C-alpha cells in the first residue's frame, strides 16, 4: 500500500527531477515483479539511486496504456529534466526522454527476470546523470537466452492482468510512497 | 510496358535503368565515385524505374505489390525529412483530422502524389471513427 | 517413496519450459478456437460489407484495410463456397500447381484460409509448403549481434556468416545509440564474406528508415504489423502508417518485408478472445493488402506463447504455410528461443527445414547464444556442425555449408581490417590491431577487448546527426586499399537503383545476380520435379568435417 | 593461431559420431549406387527367367526365392513398363488409394521399387508413409532389459512401459542362459501394466522358438534375413530355413515378423558392391516371399552404417516406406543408438514419428540406456517427457502418453509382487520384499540389489531342460493371489488359439480385441481423412506435467 | 471358406475355433486350468483354424501370408522336437541332400505335409547348386 | 611375425586344453584391435589366464568364415576340452562350447572397444574354468551405449578387410606364438 494515490501529477518546472512512471496495477493488483521482488524494494532502490545522485525523484502512475514505453512517455512529458523511468508491474523498465519516439529510449531492460535490486538502483542512478545532461556508461547488458523460454509465457499473463486496469484518457496520478 | 520476360532489368534491359542525367548502371564505379563524377545524388532509384517494376509485378500477377510500387514512385519526389514527418503523422494519436488532410493536399498539390494523397485522406476519415487522432488516447 | 524414474525425468531441461493449459478467453490457445469467426464474405457495389460474420459497420482499422486491399473480390464468393477440406487437399496434392491455387487463396478471407489449413497435419503442411514456397530455391538468414555492440566482432562474425551461406544477415543493439555502428559493421563484413548478402539493422521504425536513408542498410524486416487494433496501437502504428512506411522504403529503392508472428497479441495483452492462428492470419492479410512482398512470421519473438500450448508448433507451421499460400515471401522464424531442450527445438526447426521456405530461419544465430541480442535463437553458432550433418543425412538443402577453419579465419580477418580502414577514414574511434586480431579468432564478445562505448556512442550518433552516408564508408574502404569491398558496396547500390531485388523473395547470389520468385519460380510437381539438391551443391553439402575416407 | 569458434565446434557431441566417405566397391553407400542393377524382369510360362539384369542361370538363393515367391508375376510386366516417377508421385499423391497402389508395388522387382522411392525427398516419403502404413492406428514397441538380467526389475519396467503405451515390448539377455526368466518377467509385468501387450525375447533362432513353444513369449521379431548370400550364410540361415521357421512359429499360433535393416551386409563384410538400400529391398522381398506378415527394418542394429554416409537417414526412411508399400507391417526401428547428438537423433526419429508407422520405434528404451542390452536405443526412459511434449507440440500421436508417478509406482509394485508370487509358486530363487520395493522405485539396475546370478541361471535353464511352460506361471499366479494377472495371462494364451493376431500389424488392445490391418484398414485420403489425433486420445496427450492453468 | 468379414474369428465366429483335443475357447477358464480340465496339450491352434486364417488372408489380398498359414497348417501335426530338428537341418552346411530328401519323404508320409515336403525338396535341390550342404563350408 | 602356421591343427586328445581360434588376418594384415591394443598383448593375456588355471592353450588360425562365432566353432570342434575362444582381428571375442549352436555361446564380448588386456585375461581364465567343468561367474557385462556411434563404421571396415583372407574349405592351421 506504500503508493498513495494523491491528485493528478503535473508538469515539472525544475530540471533537477526525474519521474518514475509505473503501470496501473503497480503495487496495486500486483506487488512483486515476475520473479517475485516486491514493488517496494524496487521503488526504494530506484528512488535511492536517483536521490543518491542528488536529483529529485517523483513517482506517478499511468493509466492510458500498460505498455512500458507509453507509461514512461506519459512520465517524460511531465518530468522537469525531460527524463523518465517507466516500470511495469512484472518489472520491465525503460529510461526515456522527451523528444524521443515513444518506442525509442536512452536505455532499456527488456528482460525483467534478470533485473536485480542492485540493477534497479543503477537505473535510478543513470537516469539522474542523464537529467544532469551527463552521458553515463549504460548499465551493463544482461541477456539470458533462456529467459524467454523460462518466462515469456508468465510475462504474457502478468501483462494481460495489469492491462485490465488500463483506463483510456485518464491522466497520470502524482503518488506518495 | 515491362513484363516478366524483361526481368531482371539488370540482365535483360539495363539501359532501361537510367538516371535523370543519362548516366548508366555501368557508370557507378569506384573510379567515378572517387573522382566525384558519380555522387549520392545520382544513386537514387527513379519513379520511372519503380513504375517499370510495377508493370513487372502486375505481369507477375501481384497487383498489390504493384500498387505499393506506384505509391513508392510518387514518394520518390518527397524529401526524406518530409517522408518521415508524414509517416510519423500517420502513427496513432499524432495528428488532427485537419493536419492529415493538409498533408494529403500537399502530397497532391506539391508532389503530384495522387495515390498517397488519397491514401492519407482515407486514413484521416477512418482515424476519426476508430479514434486514433490526437487527443483520442 | 519417490520413484527414481520420475526424479530423473523431473531433472530434464525440457521440464524447465513454460507450459500452460489453454485460456480461451484471453486467446491463450494456438488454433481452432471456439471464439474464432466463421468464414464469410458479403460484397455490394464492389466493396465488402461483411467479413467473417462482421458487418462493415463494426470493422476495425484492420478489417477495413484487409477488406479494402487484402482480398481478391472477383473470386471471393466462389472460394468462400468451396469445400475447405477439398482446398486443404489441393494444398498438399502434388499435382495441383501453385499457380492454380494462388488465385484461390488470395480470394479467401482470413478465417477461410485458417479453416483450410486447420484440416491438415504437419506432414500435409510440409508437403504443401514445398510447393507453395515462392522462390524455388530455399535460403537462410542469420543474426549477427553481441552484448557489447562491438562493431569489430560484428564485422568479423558477419563475414563468417556470409561465408557459411546466409543470404540475408540481421543486426541489432543492446544500446540503441550504437546502431549506426552495428549497421556499417554488418554491411562491410557481410560484403567481405560474400558480395551480395543483404543486411538490416532492426530498430524503432522511424530510426530504421533513416538508417536506410543514409545508405547503411540494404533492406528491412522488422516492420511490425499486429493482429488486433489495441495491440497495433501499442505497436505505435495503424495499417495505414505501416502501408505508407512500406512504400517509403521502396521509394528509396530498399527491399522490405513486414514482421508478425503468432502470440504477439497475447503477449501484449489484447487478443480479443481469438486464437493466435486467426489473429496471425489477419496479420498476413494486412501484409498482402499493404502490397509488401514478404513477411517474417512463425511466431518469431513470441514463440514462448504458442509453444506453451497444445499444437502451438503445428500452428507455427500453419501460419508459415498461409503466408506462402497467399503468395508472400516467407522468412519462417526458427530464430528465437522457446525451450531448454535440444530434442524439442530440433522438432520445431524441421517443420520448415524439411520442405524449405524462402528463408528457413529468419535469424539463425551466427554467434554464440550468449551474444544474441534477440534474447537467443533456435539455433546458434555452436550448432553449425549439427546443421551441416543433418543436411547430409536427409539430403536436404538447408541453405548452409561446411567451411574450413583457415578460410573463415582469413575472411574474418579481412573483415576486421576492412572495418579498421573505415574507422580510420571516417575518423571514428579507432580499432586497434589487437582488436582486429581478437575478432579474427573470436567465438564471442567474451574474447573481445572492450571498447569505449561512450566514445563509440558519441561518434555513432554523429553519423545520424550529421547525416553521414554510406559513400563515406565506400571512400574510406578504397582509401584503406579495399577497392574490392568498396566496389561490392557500390553494387548493392546498383541493385537498389534497378529495383529488381524489390520483388518477392529476392536475394542476390553469385555475380550480383538477383534470384527472386520472379526468375526462380517454384514449379513443384512432385517427385523428381521442383528444387532438388544435386550436383556441386550436393557435393558441397556432403563434405562435412570428420568424414574418414573408408579407403 | 586457432579459431575459438572451430574450437568450440570441435567439442560438440556430433563430432564424436562416425562419418565416412562413400566406398562404392564395398557397398558403403546408402542408396543410388552405380553398381545397383537396373530394373528388369523376364517371364516364361509363369516363371522368371530374368530378374533385374541377372539371368536365372545366375540366381543365388535370394534371387530364386524372390523370383519364385516374392513378386506378383501377373502384373510384373505391366508395372515394369510404368514410369518410376509417376509411381513415386502416386506414392505421395493423397488421392491415390493405398489399395490402388499395393497391387502395383507387389508386382515390382526389388530394383524397380528402389528406383521408384529414390526419386523422393524425405517430405514426400513421409507423405506417402502416412498412407502406405498398413494399420490405420500407429503404435510403439519398447525394449525392457537391464545389464544384470534382473527379473524383478524387468517385470517392473515392463509394467511401466505398458502403462505408458507400448503395445509390444522386447527383452534380451546379457547372460544368454538367463533368457527364460527375462521372458517370464517381461510377460508378467507387461500383462500387469496393460493386458494384451505383446512380448518377445530376442535370442538365437532355435533357442527363441523353443522358448515360444514353452509359452513364455507372445511373439518373435528378431527372425533375421539378409540381402546377400554369404551374409545370410554367416547368419546361419537360408531363405528356405527362415521361411520354414516363420511357418513353425505360425504353426504354434505365435505372431512373428522378420528383421533386417540397411547396412547389415556391409557390417558383416559382403555387400557384393551394392548399395544398402538395394540390398535391403532384397530383404524386404525375402520377407514378402516367405509369407511373413511384417518386418522390423530401418537399419535397426546397424544404423551406424547408413548414418555414416550421405543421405543415409533418408535411405532409412525409404527402406521403411518400401516395406509398407509392399503391404508388410513395418516396425520402423528408431531403436538403436547412432549419434551423440540430441539434435541428430531427433531428426532421425521424426521421419517415422511424424507420418506414423505400425510401430514408430521397434524398441524405444523403456529403461535408461545404461541398461539397454541392445547397446542403447535412439530414445530411452529419460526422453519420455520430451517425446510427450513433442506429441503435444505438433499434435501427432506417437503412441505414448503422460502418466502419473503414483500410478506408475503402484503398477510397478503390483508387477514385482506378481513375479515374486510367480517365483514362490514355481520354486525359483526367492524374490525378497526388499527387491520388490527396489523394483518399485528403481530408475535402473543401479537402484537394484544384486542377485545370486549363478543360482538364477541354474533354475532358468532348468525351465528349459524340464520343459516348464507358461501354465506353471498361470497357476503360480493364481496360487499367490494374483487371479487377475492369471486370467490376463490366460487371455494372451487364448489369443494364440484363434489365429487372429497372426495377421498384418496385429496388436491387442482394450478388452482382448485384436487390432490389425484387416480390421483397422488404413484409409488415408488427404487432410481430414484417415487416422486423426482427436477426442479423448488428444486430451490424454495434451495433459503433460508442468502445465499451469492461468487461474 | 472365411472372408475378411469373418474376422476376427474370436469376435464373429468363436465357435469356429476349437483345439487340438477339440476344446472351446470358453473351455479355457482359470478354474478349468486350475482343475486341469484343460491342459498344455489342449492349448494348441489347429490346422483348421490356420486354414480359416489363410482364407481370410487370401481375401485380404495377401496370398503369400495365406501360403505361409497353409504350411503352418501342415506343421501343427509335427511335434516340437522334430520341428526344431527339421528347422536345424535346413540351416547352411547341416544336412546331406539325401538327409533333406528323407526329411521331405517323412513330412509327406508321416504327416501328410505335402506343401512342406515340396518346400524341403526345393531347398535340397538348390542347396546342391549353391553349395549349402554338409561339407560345403 | 609372432604367429607361425605349423600345419593343420588336429583334434585334442586330453581335456586339459582350451583352443583360442583367431581370424585369418589376426597378427597378419591386422595387428591391433579396434582400439589399437596389439594382437600380441591380447593373446599373451588370453594365454596367461588359461595357463593361469592349470590348462593348456592351443592357438589356431581359421579361414572358412571371418564370423567370430564360426571361427570359434572350428576351434570348439578341435578342442580336447570342447571349449574355445574365438577372436577377430578387431577384438570381438566369444567363449564357445562343442554342442552349442554356432550363434549360441557361453560368454560373448560383443563390444570390442570396451575390452581391456585385463578383460582378455579374465576371458582366458573363465575358459579354463569352463574346460575344468566349473561354473564361473560370467565376466562382468561391458556395455556402452555410445560404442556403436563411435565404432560401428570402423568395425564394419575392419571386418571387411579381414574378410578378404577368408578361404572356403580350408582347415584351421595350428599356430606357434613367437
Ligand atoms: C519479445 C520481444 C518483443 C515482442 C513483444 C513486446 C511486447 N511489448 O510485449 C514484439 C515482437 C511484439 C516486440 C516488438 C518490438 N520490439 Co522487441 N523484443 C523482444 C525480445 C526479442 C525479447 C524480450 C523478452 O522476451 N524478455 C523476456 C521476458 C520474460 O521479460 P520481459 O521484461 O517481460 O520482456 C518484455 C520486454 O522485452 C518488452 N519489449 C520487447 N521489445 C520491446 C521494445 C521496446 C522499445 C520496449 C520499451 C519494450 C519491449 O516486451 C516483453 C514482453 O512484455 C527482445 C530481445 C531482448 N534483448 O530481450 C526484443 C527487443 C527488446 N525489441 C526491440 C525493439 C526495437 C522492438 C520494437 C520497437 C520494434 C518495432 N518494429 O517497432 C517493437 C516495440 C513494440 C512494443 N510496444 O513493445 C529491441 C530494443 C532495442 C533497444 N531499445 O535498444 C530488442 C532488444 C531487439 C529486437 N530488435 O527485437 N518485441
Ligand atoms: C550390431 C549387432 C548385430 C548386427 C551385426 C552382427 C555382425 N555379426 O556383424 C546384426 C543385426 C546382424 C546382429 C545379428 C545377430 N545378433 Co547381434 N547384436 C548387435 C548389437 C546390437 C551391437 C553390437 C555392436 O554394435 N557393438 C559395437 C562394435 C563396435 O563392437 P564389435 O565388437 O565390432 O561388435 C560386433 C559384435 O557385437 C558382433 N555380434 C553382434 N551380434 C552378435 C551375435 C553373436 C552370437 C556373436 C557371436 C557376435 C555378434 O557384431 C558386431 C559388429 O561386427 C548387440 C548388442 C550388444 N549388447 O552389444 C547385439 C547382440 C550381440 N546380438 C545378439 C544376437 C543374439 C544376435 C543373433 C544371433 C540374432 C539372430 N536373429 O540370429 C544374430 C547373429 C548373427 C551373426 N552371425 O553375428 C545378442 C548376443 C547374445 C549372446 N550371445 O549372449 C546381443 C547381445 C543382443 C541381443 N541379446 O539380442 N547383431
Ligand atoms: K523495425
Ligand atoms: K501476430
Ligand atoms: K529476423
Ligand atoms: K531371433
Ligand atoms: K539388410
Ligand atoms: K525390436
Amino acid at each position: 500500500g506504500f503508493l498513495t494515490e494523491v491528485g493528478e501529477a503535473r508538469q515539472g518546472t525544475q530540471q533537477d527531477e526525474v519521474i518514475i512512471a509505473v503501470g496501473p496495477a503497480f503495487g496495486l493488483a500486483q506487488t512483486v515483479n515476475i520473479v517475485g521482488i516486491p514493488h517496494k524494494s524496487i521503488l526504494r532502490e530506484v528512488i535511492a539511486g536517483i536521490e543518491e545522485e542528488g536529483i529529485k525523484a517523483r513517482v506517478i502512475r499511468c493509466f492510458k496504456s500498460s505498455d512500458v514505453a507509453f507509461v514512461a512517455v506519459e512520465g517524460n512529458r511531465l518530468s522537469g529534466s525531460g527524463i523518465s523511468i517507466g516500470i511495469q508491474s512484472k518489472g520491465t523498465t525503460v529510461i526515456h526522454q522527451q523528444g524521443l519516439p515513444p518506442l525509442s529510449n536512452l536505455e532499456l531492460f527488456p528482460q525483467a527476470p534478470l533485473l536485480t535490486l542492485e540493477t534497479y538502483r543503477q537505473i535510478g542512478k543513470n537516469a539522474a546523470r542523464y537529467a544532469k545532461r551527463e552521458s553515463p556508461q549504460p548499465v551493463p547488458t544482461l541477456n539470458d537466452q533462456m529467459a524467454r523460454p523460462k518466462y515469456q509465457a508468465k510475462s504474457a499473463i502478468l501483462h494481460i492482468k495489469e492491462t485490465k486496469y488500463v483506463v483510456t484518457g485518464k491522466n497520470p496520478q502524482e503518488l506518495r510512497v | 510496358s515491362a513484363r516478366v520476360s524483361d526481368y531482371p532489368l539488370a540482365n535483360k534491359h539495363p539501359e532501361w535503368v537510367k538516371t535523370a542525367t543519362n548516366k548508366t548502371l555501368d557508370d557507378f564505379t569506384l573510379e567515378n565515385v572517387l573522382s566525384n563524377k558519380v555522387t549520392a545524388q545520382d544513386m537514387r532509384i527513379t519513379p520511372e524505374t519503380l513504375r517499370l517494376q510495377a508493370s513487372i509485378a502486375k505481369d507477375a500477377g501481384r497487383d498489390r505489390l504493384a500498387m505499393n510500387f506506384e505509391r513508392a514512385a510518387e514518394l520518390t519526389a518527397v524529401p526524406d525529412d518530409r517522408i518521415l514527418e508524414i509517416y510519423n503523422a500517420l502513427r496513432p494519436y499524432r495528428s488532427t483530422k485537419e493536419e492529415l488532410l493538409a498533408i494529403a493536399d500537399d502530397l497532391e498539390s506539391r508532389y503530384q502524389a495522387k495515390i498517397c494523397a488519397a491514401f492519407v485522406r482515407e486514413a484521416a476519415t477512418l482515424y476519426v471513427e476508430r479514434k486514433k487522432l490526437k487527443g483520442d488516447d | 517413496m519417490r520413484s527414481k524414474r520420475f526424479e530423473a525425468l523431473a531433472k530434464r531441461p525440457v521440464n524447465q519450459d513454460g507450459f500452460v493449459k489453454e485460456w480461451i478467453e484471453e486467446g491463450f490457445i494456438a488454433m481452432e478456437s471456439p471464439n474464432d469467426p466463421k468464414p464469410s464474405i458479403k460484397i455490394v457495389n464492389g466493396a465488402v460489407t461483411e467479413l467473417d460474420g462482421k458487418p462493415v459497420s463494426d470493422f476495425d482499422l484492420i478489417d477495413h484495410f484487409i477488406a479494402r486491399y487484402g482480398i481478391n473480390l472477383n473470386r471471393a464468393e466462389e472460394v468462400m463456397a468451396m469445400d475447405s477440406v477439398k482446398l486443404a487437399n489441393m494444398l498438399c496434392d502434388p499435382n495441383v500447381k501453385r499457380s492454380e491455387i494462388v488465385p484461390l487463396t488470395t480470394a479467401m478471407t482470413p478465417a477461410k484460409i485458417v479453416e483450410v489449413v486447420s484440416h491438415m497435419n504437419v506432414v500435409e503442411m510440409m508437403m504443401a509448403m514445398q510447393k507453395m514456397r515462392a522462390r524455388r530455391t530455399p535460403s537462410q538468414q542469420a543474426h549477427v549481434t553481441n552484448v557489447k555492440d562491438n562493431p569489430v566482432q560484428i564485422a568479423a562474425d558477419a563475414a563468417e556468416g556470409a561465408w557459411r551461406g546466409f543470404d540475408e544477415q540481421e543486426t541489432t543493439v543492446a544500446v540503441a545509440r550504437y546502431a549506426p555502428f552495428n549497421a556499417i559493421a554488418l554491411l562491410v563484413g557481410s560484403q567481405v564474406g560474400r558480395p551480395g548478402v543483404l543486411t538490416q539493422c532492426s530498430l524503432e521504425e522511424a530510426t530504421e528508415l533513416k538508417l536506410g536513408m543514409l545508405g547503411h542498410t540494404c533492406y528491412a524486416e522488422t516492420i511490425s504489423v499486429y493482429g488486433t487494433e489495441p495491440v497495433f496501437t501499442d505497436g505505435d502504428d495503424t495499417p495505414w502508417s505501416k502501408g505508407f512506411l512500406a512504400s517509403s522504403y521502396a521509394s528509396r529503392g530498399l527491399k522490405m518485408r513486414f514482421t508478425s508472428g503468432s502470440g504477439s497479441e497475447v503477449q501484449m495483452g489484447y487478443a480479443e478472445g481469438k486464437s493466435m492462428l486467426y489473429l496471425e492470419a489477419r496479420c498476413i492479410y494486412i501484409t498482402k493488402a499493404a502490397g509488401v512482398q514478404g513477411l517474417q512470421n512463425g511466431s518469431v519473438s513470441c514463440i514462448g506463447v504458442p509453444s506453451a500450448v497444445p499444437s502451438g508448433i503445428r500452428a507455427v507451421l500453419a501460419e508459415n504455410l498461409i503466408c506462402s499460400s497467399l503468395d508472400l515471401e516467407c522468412a519462417s522464424s526458427n530464430d528465437q528461443t522457446f525451450t531448454h531442450s535440444d530434442m524439442r527445438r530440433t522438432a520445431r526447426l524441421l517443420m520448415q527445414f524439411l520442405p524449405g521456405t524462402d528463408f528457413i530461419s529468419s535469424g539463425y544465430s551466427a554467434v554464440p547464444n550468449y551474444d544474441n541480442m534477440f534474447a537467443g535463437s533456435n539455433e546458434d553458432a555452436e550448432d553449425f556442425d549439427d546443421y551441416n550433418v543433418i543436411q547430409r543425412d536427409l539430403k536436404v538443402d538447408g541453405g548452409l555449408r561446411p567451411v574450413r577453419e583457415e578460410d573463415v579465419i582469413a575472411i574474418r580477418n579481412k573483415a576486421a581490417r576492412a572495418l579498421q580502414a573505415v574507422f580510420a577514414g571516417m575518423g571514428l574511434p579507432p580499432i586497434t590491431d589487437e582488436e582486429v586480431e581478437a575478432a579474427t579468432y573470436a567465438h564471442g564478445s567474451k574474447d573481445m577487448p572492450e571498447r569505449n562505448i561512450v566514445e563509440d556512442i558519441k561518434f555513432a550518433q554523429e553519423i545520424i546527426n550529421k547525416n553521414r552516408n554510406g559513400l563515406e564508408v565506400v571512400k574510406a574502404l578504397a582509401q584503406g586499399g579495399f577497392t574490392d569491398v568498396a566496389q561490392d558496396m557500390l553494387n548493392i547500390q546498383k541493385a537498389k537503383l534497378t529495383g529488381d531485388y524489390l520483388h518477392t523473395s529476392a536475394i542476390i547470389v553469385g555475380d550480383g545476380q538477383v534470384l527472386s520468385a520472379v526468375n526462380d519460380v517454384n514449379d513443384y510437381a512432385g517427385p523428381a520435379t521442383g528444387y532438388r539438391l544435386q550436383g556441386e551443391r550436393w557435393e558441397e553439402i556432403k563434405n562435412i568435417p570428420g568424414a574418414l575416407d573408408p579407403n
